[PDB]
């Protein structure tokens, strides 16, 4: 790897400096070069890691759904040829790379390694919600496949938050946030996707009290996503 | 679209 | 160049779809394949390899000045390494490179057979604006230098614009505003700077009225910019 | 800073 004759250290400093300079595609090099040390990440490493991998593939997940449309109008009129398809094939197969990309770093080694909740939990909930972006351009005989990956990384994920975390906790709300978007968007199961969300709104309610000032606007933060949600689904 | 979580979680 | 095997047509086909799709580097890749062919471009097309370069460079020019002023900070307080430094560096290089890129390219050979004044003048602006992008970065022996390519290439294209152009060209006005830009900011020229906003506004004002509507909207759109550096300015 | 032109002229 082109990361492997620089410290860790420098690697994590030089991924703060590129968030800091929207340079996402550098700060996701930077922190695969730093997961690539081989040694455990902590929590605000593995935060990093997430912003960087999200932003990149959020930019590709904006312009494939941009290129299918129009390849969708296309087939409904006049002929064009096969530039439509080939660009967004051409996006599709990166987004496509760089979810494996993620997903070989959670295989190889991060979540064997992860024993804490809050790190095996963060992981196994990216592990689903990479299946899932890969799930969103699926296909073909796969396709099936793809989505029972998401589905089994995400509830074991959920298995371990609802053992080991509180209600209220960030991961845990956001891990079931991700789960009831891919029973809403990507199973088929929107009543699935309403009875989760609001059974963790609730939850998290019932345990707002036990909170500091500085947590209860973490955790509220993402419940109002659930809440928008709700009133989206219904 | 649904809303997702951040990639920054506490 | 691995855009040698496409069509022409398929080149500019697909570098408006990633426009669409706010890719801006396939954007560019595909606009400089499509200059490789040989022919010369029309209006639309040197529009489109504009706005495709102008937005890759656009962000690297934003990252290079938020590194730039952390590095400055750094130097005013505890010692961090040579991190910041690097990372600096790399952006400014990869800068570098997209204004050696498009500097080639209307080298080899966009200038040369450009003979209408709507191309030739469209071209010579970009050779100043690129050797503007360089010089906002240039520090050592050469910063002399590419300063005065800038100015000469505005020169040039001035010379042009005011013979062949009416003073509400579009291409006149971003012309005259973006030299006046040089001026203010990278040749420490600032009343030479006001001086042309202020004539190249007064001139355009007193020709709107030989206008359609919709190019009185173009023209106006342009002038609005030279005014808002007037406000800046003084 | 100040504004230059937009890459897209007529
Ligand atoms: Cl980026
Ligand atoms: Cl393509
Ligand atoms: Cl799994
Ligand atoms: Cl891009
Ligand atoms: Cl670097
Ligand atoms: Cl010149
Ligand atoms: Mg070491
Ligand atoms: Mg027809
Ligand atoms: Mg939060
Ligand atoms: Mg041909
Ligand atoms: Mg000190
Ligand atoms: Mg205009």
């Amino acid at each position: 790897g082109a990361m492997g004759s620089m410290e860790r250290a420098s690697l994590i400093q030089k991924a703060k400096l590129a968030e800091q300079a929207e340079r996402y595609e550098d700060m996701a090099a930077f922190m695969k070069g730093a997961v690539e040390k081989g040694e455990e990440l902590s929590c605000e490493e593995r935060n990093l890691l997430s912003v960087a991998y999200k932003n990149v593939v959020g930019g590709q997940r904006a312009a494939w759904r941009v290129l299918s449309s129009i390849e969708q109008k296309s087939n409904e009129s006049e002929e064009k040829g096969p530039e439509v398809r080939e660009y967004r094939e051409k996006v599709e197969t990166e987004l496509q790379g760089v979810c494996d990309t993620v997903l070989g770093l959670l295989d190889s080694h991060l979540i064997k390694e992860a024993g804490d909740a809050e790190s095996r939990v963060f992981y196994l909930k990216m592990k689903g919600d990479y299946y899932r972006y890969l799930a969103e351009v699926a296909t073909g005989d796969d396709k099936k496949r793809i989505i029972d990956s998401a589905r089994s990384a995400y509830q074991e994920a959920m298995d371990i938050s609802k053992k080991e975390m509180p209600p209220t906790n960030p991961i845990r709300l956001g891990l079931a946030l991700n789960f009831s978007v891919f029973h809403y968007e990507i199973a088929n199961s929107p009543e699935e996707a309403i009875s989760l969300a609001k059974t963790t709104f609730d939850e998290a309610m019932a345990d707002l009290h036990t909170l500091s000032e500085d947590s209860y606007k973490d955790s509220t933060l993402i419940m109002q996503l659930l809440r928008d949600n709700l009133t989206l689904w219904t | 679209r649904s809303h997702s979580s951040p990639a920054s979680l506490q």
